[PDB]
Parts: C-alpha cells; structure tokens; sequence
C-alpha cells in the first residue's frame, strides 16, 4: 500500500541497466482502434509488439557498441512496487543516439509475460 | 586442579571432562549437588545395559 | 596564539616608528579613568592592549580586538606636533593593516576613537585610540612520542564479580 | 542537569593546566565589583561561573551561559608571567571548545572580556574573562515502579446525590 | 541522559576538516511524495544521492587544488552524541570558490551508512 | 474559558517527538478555488494530503535513520488546548537533512482524523 | 567509477574542434524497424551510417571555409569517460548555417570502430 | 603553525588592485553534479572557467576606460597565508559600473595555476 510506482529497474541478462528519468513500457497484446460506420460498430484488433524505452548515461559499463550489438537478448523491466514484466527474444530498435552523455534507446519483442 | 591450571590464565589450554554415570536418579542428583565445577559435565543414564 | 602576535605587533612598531616614539609598551587592561594618572606615558609613546576577542568563523580561530593608545602632549592647549601625531596615527593604521602579526592575520582596522576626555585634557595627553580585529587561530594539541617494546598483552572478559574471573595474559614475543 | 556540567568542566580544566593553576572553585554569581575584595584569589587561578541559561530550541534544552574567570599578579604593573596567563586563556578556550561537558555538548565560545577596570588594576590582578554556550538538556521526568495485585474494581454511576446509589465491587480474581 | 546533537564533525581520508557552523548532512534513500490524483493515493519514490555540506576556512594546510581535485574520498558526518555516518566513494560537486577566505564544500555520494 | 492553542505536541507510534516551534498541521480535505469565467460561478475542488511539518533536534534518541526509514507510521497531532487528530498511515516526505543539529520531518498522510 | 559521460571531445585530423553544449554520436550499424502482419514476426535490418553533430563557435582556428571544403577527413569521437569511436573516410552533410556566433554541423561516415 | 587566510590581494600584470572585501576566486575545474535514474549512479563532468570578483574604488589611479579595455591580462590571487593563483590570458566580464565610487570586476580566464 501507498506504492505507487515512481522509479523502474530495466534488467538486461542480469544487468540493470543503467536509466535516466523516464522509462517507458508498452506491454505486447492488441491495439483496439475503431471500426466505424453508421454505427459505432465496435471494435477492431491489430497485433502489439512490446517495447521498452529508456535512456542511459554514457560511459557505464554496458557501453553503446554493446548496445547495436543486441540481437538476442531477454529484458526485465521490473517496478518498484513489484510489477517485473519479461520480454524474451528481445532486440534493440532505432538509432541508439549518444545526445549529451544520454544514450537514447528503445528495446523491444513479441512476447510480455508478467513474472512475480 | 590438572584443568583448572591449563584453563588458567596463563598456561591458555584449555580442558573439558566428558563422563557418563550409571545407577539410580538419587545417585546422579546426588554426585551433581556434590562436585559444583565448570569444567565437568555429566550425562545420567539409569540402567545402560 | 596571542603573546606572538603581541610580540609582532610591537616588533613592526618599533621598526616603523624607531626613534619618533619614545617607547612602546604592553598596557595591562583598556584604558580606564585612572590610567593618566599610573602609568609611565613619557609622550611621545605607544602602548598596545589586548582588548579580549570575540568569536571567530571556526572552532580553532577568534577574532581578537587590539588596541593602539597613541600619547603625546598639549602644552597650553597646543598638541607638541599636530602633523608628528598626525603622522603618527596615519602610519601606525597604515603598516599595521591588513599584515600579519605571526600567526594572527587579516589585521582590519574598525575603529579609531579621539578618547581625550576632560581626564586627559588637564592631564596634557592626547589619546588618540587605534581598534583593530584580527583571525588569530588557537593553539593546536599537544603532540606525544614514545617508543616501549610491545612484550605483554593481558585481556580479562568481563564477567560478574564473584564468577570465576576469565582472563588471557598473552605475553607476546615469547617463542617455544 | 547543570551541576553535573559544571563538575564536568571542573574536572577537565583540572586535568588540563594541573599544577599551572593554582586552584579551581565554583564562583557563586557573576564577578562583581567587590569579588576582588571577598574571595580567596590565591592567584594564579581559574573561577567557572554560572550566567544563567537563555532559551534551547525545545522545551527540554536551554543554553546555557558559562564563564571562565581567569587571575594572575599584575605586581608593579607588570603581569607575573604574561605568556603564561595568555598560555593559560587560550588553552582554556580551546581545551573547552566543541567538547562536550556532561550532558551539555556543543560548547560554543561566545565573547572574551579583558575585564580589568581600575578596582583590579590597583588591586594587583587581571581578570580576562571566557564565556561560553552550550546546548544543555532537562532532566526527564522521574520513573516509578510498584507492583501490586489487582483485586478489586469499584465502579460508581454518577447519578444524582440523593437518587438511589448504583455501583459494581467488581472484585476480580473471585473463583465459584 | 537525553543528549542532544552539539557540534558535527566533518572528516574526509581520517582527518577532521574545520566545518565552521551548521554542516549539513542529508542521507541518501528515496524522497517519497505526493501522488494526487481523483483523491489522494500514497506516495512516489525517487533515488537521492548522499550529501554533507561544511564550509571551511579558506588558505588552510587542506588547500584549495586538493579540494577542487577530490574525485574519490570517503567523507564521514560525525554527531558529538555518537551517531556518524561515511560516505561510500564521494566526490565534490558545486563550484568551489575561496570568497573571504572561506570556502563551502558539498560533498556528494552514493550512499551514506550509519558506522558505529 | 476561551483558552487559545499554546504547544504542539507531535507524536509517532504514541511517543513524543521534541518539536521546537511552528510545527504545522494541514487536515486532509478539499482545497477549494476559483472559478472566474464571464463572471463569478463558485469554487472547484482538489483532493490532499494531510500534512504534519516538525523540527526535531539531531543526534537524539530517535536517530536519523529511523526518520529516513518511516514508510508507515501514525503521527498524531495534539493541541494542548484539548484537540488531537491523528494521521492514518503517514510516511516521511521531504528531503531530511541534520544540518546544525537540526531536523525538519514532514510527516504526509492521506487522511487526519479527529480522534479523541 | 562515477565517470558518467557528460562532456565529449570531437577530434578531426587530430585537431580537437571547438564543440558547444549539445554533441551528439549515432555508431554505424543496423537500424532495426519491424515487419508485423497477423503476428509481430520478428524485426527487419536497414543500414545505417555514423554521425556526429556537433556545434562550433565561430571564429576559431577551424574556420567555416575549412568546413565546407571538407571531403574525406578522419573523425575521432572521444568520451570523457574514455570511449573513443574513430570514423575513415567522412564528410560535413547539410548546410553548415553559421546562425548567432554557432556553426552547426554534422560529419557522417560509413564505418565507425570503437578504438580504445 | 594552522595560519587561516586573512585578507587575499588581487593583482593585474603584477600590480595590486584595491579590493575592499570579501574578494573571491572561483579555480578553474569540472563542476561534478549528480546523475539520478533508477538509483543514483555516480557524477557528471562540466568544464568551468576560473573566476576573480573583487571590488574597486572608482575614480582612482587605475580608471574606468583602462578597467573596460582588459581583454587580455594576467591575474593574480593571492592568499596571505602564502599559497597564490596565476590565472592565464584573463578579461573582464559582466557589465562595469562605477556605482557611488565602487566598481565590481569580475575577471574571467580559462585556467587558473598554482604558481608560488
């Protein structure tokens, strides 16, 4: 109680990645967009890959030619307040930008399990 | 007095006597309330084949 | 570190003034009503009085407040020589600001007070009076030095009283 | 818990100068203009004396106003040994400084009065003068303890004087 | 009995510095806060990083270079009633400046532990 | 009679915390504003938190890092004119800090209550 | 330890140019965008090539005529923390505009090798 | 022996330049600040540039048109305790004024040394 998340670990083959302010995750599943006509017609499905944003601080451990080096790896953002969500088979998306000692990145898969 | 010497604060050996008594509970109550040591320790048994 | 800088304080004087001032001298206490009347003025002269010290920035340091009692003489109404005493005043606040005094440094000047009462007046003396504030830290601990052999070591733990006492009297650097 | 405080400083100022002062002693008020004339000088010697206590950050704390009131001989208006009164001054501030005392800590030195008018001058002494603050608590209430067995519980409605009495002698502990 | 906090001393490498008044120690943890929303909720953490602020006597044996070089020292906030806390490899953060002959250093860490 | 609010006693976990002075309570409730468009319309709503600020002397029994640790706890505030409210699961927030022997606690909670 | 990148060195012909506030890096390699159908069927490969922006203030020894005559110069990326990148065979891509005392630019390369 | 500083002397091509009080040097460094994320990691490096502020009487022999003209002097800080500070190819910054005979210099270089 009274654990509203505020702050997340991202996990990378057990190495906490090194984050900045804002993380950001998107679990995998479906996007419901409308389907409209006279009526409103319900809904429509169209797949989700997870994603999991997150900047880091240049010149850690993990290093940036590591980062354009992940093809396989399996990522756990886990919360604060316990929520530990896994992304297996994951990839590395985008251009890892090195901005002003700030590694912007984006990792994502096709699976999200909520573990623990 | 052997152990209480090597227990001693200077000879820094140190001693611990382990013995067994067979007889009746009086007996090991008795033996008990006699010696009063630190040193020794008893274990009662009443009729060990 | 106080006597030092008292001694530093007078040292410059002299060197700055030399013969112009008769004499300088410690004045034991601020200057008082009666003091016209006890001390040895022989003006022209100079004294220096500790006036205390408040507290300073630190711990280690105050700031201590000094005093320059400047004396000359004012026969009938007439200072001997206005621009010597003048002179004087200007010279002392001028070689003693801002210099270090042994370990006392940042000597600032705050006041300067005429201090010529009627007292004084009649008495033929003018009293023309120096304040000034100094840093000056206070004296570090005292060091030590002492070699003995290392040879016994004796620990008793601490059991009640009457308990049998348990205890280990090491007695290092034995060899068997 | 002043008086422990107090005896806190006796003893480290003992410890301290040892030989050097003559003699330590509580001074019952502020050194007026007759202590010089009333009390047992013996100098060199060193007096702590109460100020009071101004108002602690709490309700539990206070801060409380020390004094250190140092004497020597000042014979033919010359200190007896100026580097050992101002050796004495200022290892008595810094030996006294940030240390704690009992249970006041944080003594802070606040002000150093040279505090020679003409009554000590002509009576032979110097009296510079320490004052110090220190963060000092109250003492807590005081404790109890008894126990005794729980027999009986009386309880009484309050209902009108002269109406009929309601009450329970409860009296626990009673088997049938 | 009920001793209250007097002096602070200020050590860096096993040796005091001369912290004239009022050193300032913040521990490190999270600093939880609000989390308003429809109604009030609980709270939302946030890492912080160790901090001693002292101000120190400038033209000191310490000297300003070595101050303004201090990458990796081990700070230690001792309270006069027993309490101290170390600070794990700090380092010196703000801008130095000997204005005064004074200088005031804030010391920064990871994490500060409550030794002895 | 019309006896006023003198001290301010601040408790945790039913002990008493040394508050110096100004040791505020703010209740938990509604924090009514205007509504000015055309003309005057009333007041809109906002949800808080119950808020108890104290300063506590450093180095005492209570000690820093029991105060750093306080996730939950029950303050209650009691007026020495006879009114107490107590605060329901309160949490430390703010930045603690033992500068000068001196700590400031703000106490949040969701809700006061008025017991007693 | 505690050496997170906050300030670059851009080095051209071993030159070090005068860089402003803001220098970013892009590392060659594999933009990796997604091919999703039915499913999210994995990610798809597009090539990407080094970049370096960067901002100069003018009027230093580089020149801005220097700048637009630049064809094949060899660009080294060094990090504070230590992480060098170098890049063969590059050149200054868009319009070096010289607005406010700035020139900004950007050096883009095919290769970028992490040397040291 | 523990000799704390007492007044400081701001020199110009090796002439005394009358500062009144409080006259501060700035060396010339990296300001370290911390670099927070999900947990705090260690600290972030900024080059800085060494400052002098010290205060001059106006209308005396050094002039106001002299002061304005400084683009490139050798300064001097010095502590009377004895350690000094050479600050190398040194300018006016800031905006000079001579206010109720008082003038504010603050003399900016890019390094500052420990000569002495």
């Amino acid at each position: 109680g009274n654990q509203r998340q505020g702050v997340a670990f991202i996990r990378v083959n057990g190495m906490e990645l090194e984050s900045m302010e804002g993380a950001s995750f998107t679990p995998s599943g479906i996007t419901r967009e409308e389907v409209t006509g006279s009526r409103v017609y319900g809904w429509k499905g169209k797949p989700r890959a997870a994603k999991v944003e997150c900047k880091i601080p240049g010149g850690g451990p993990i290093g940036l030619d590591e980062i354009i080096d992940w093809e396989n790896i399996t990522v756990e953002f886990q919360a604060d307040t316990g929520e530990t969500w896994m992304l297996a088979n994951a990839w590395q998306a985008d251009e890892p930008k090195n901005d002003g000692g700030e590694i912007s990145l984006v990792l994502m898969a096709k699976q999200s399990k909520r573990i623990a | 007095t052997e152990l209480q010497e090597r227990w001693g604060p200077v000879n820094q050996a140190d001693g611990f006597a382990v013995t067994v008594l067979s007889g009746t509970y009086g007996d090991i109550s008795t033996f008990g309330v006699s010696r009063n040591d630190h040193l020794i320790s008893c274990m009662g048994i009443a009729g060990a084949p | 570190m106080l006597e030092e800088t008292e001694a530093a304080l007078l040292a410059r004087v002299r060197e700055l003034f030399g013969a112009t001032l008769r004499q300088v001298e410690p004045l034991t206490g601020t200057w008082t009503n009666e003091d016209v009347h006890r001390l040895f003025l022989a003006p022209p002269s100079v004294f220096l009085a500790w006036m205390g010290c408040g507290e300073g920035r630190t711990r280690r340091e105050v700031e201590s407040r000094w005093a320059f009692f400047v004396v000359a003489e004012l026969l009938n109404g007439e200072p001997v020589n206005r621009p010597g005493i003048y002179q004087i005043v200007e010279r002392l606040i001028a070689g003693v600001n801002g210099q270090t005094f042994g370990p006392t440094t940042g000597m600032r000047l705050t006041q300067v007070r005429n201090l010529c009462d009627d007292n004084r007046i009649n008495a033929g003396v003018v009293l023309y009076g120096v304040l000034f504030s100094g840093t000056t830290p206070l004296p570090s601990v005292v060091d030590l030095d002492s070699l003995d052999d290392y040879e016994r070591h004796w620990q008793t733990w601490k059991f009640p009283d009457e308990t049998p006492e348990f205890a280990a009297h090491i007695n290092v650097n034995q060899e068997k």
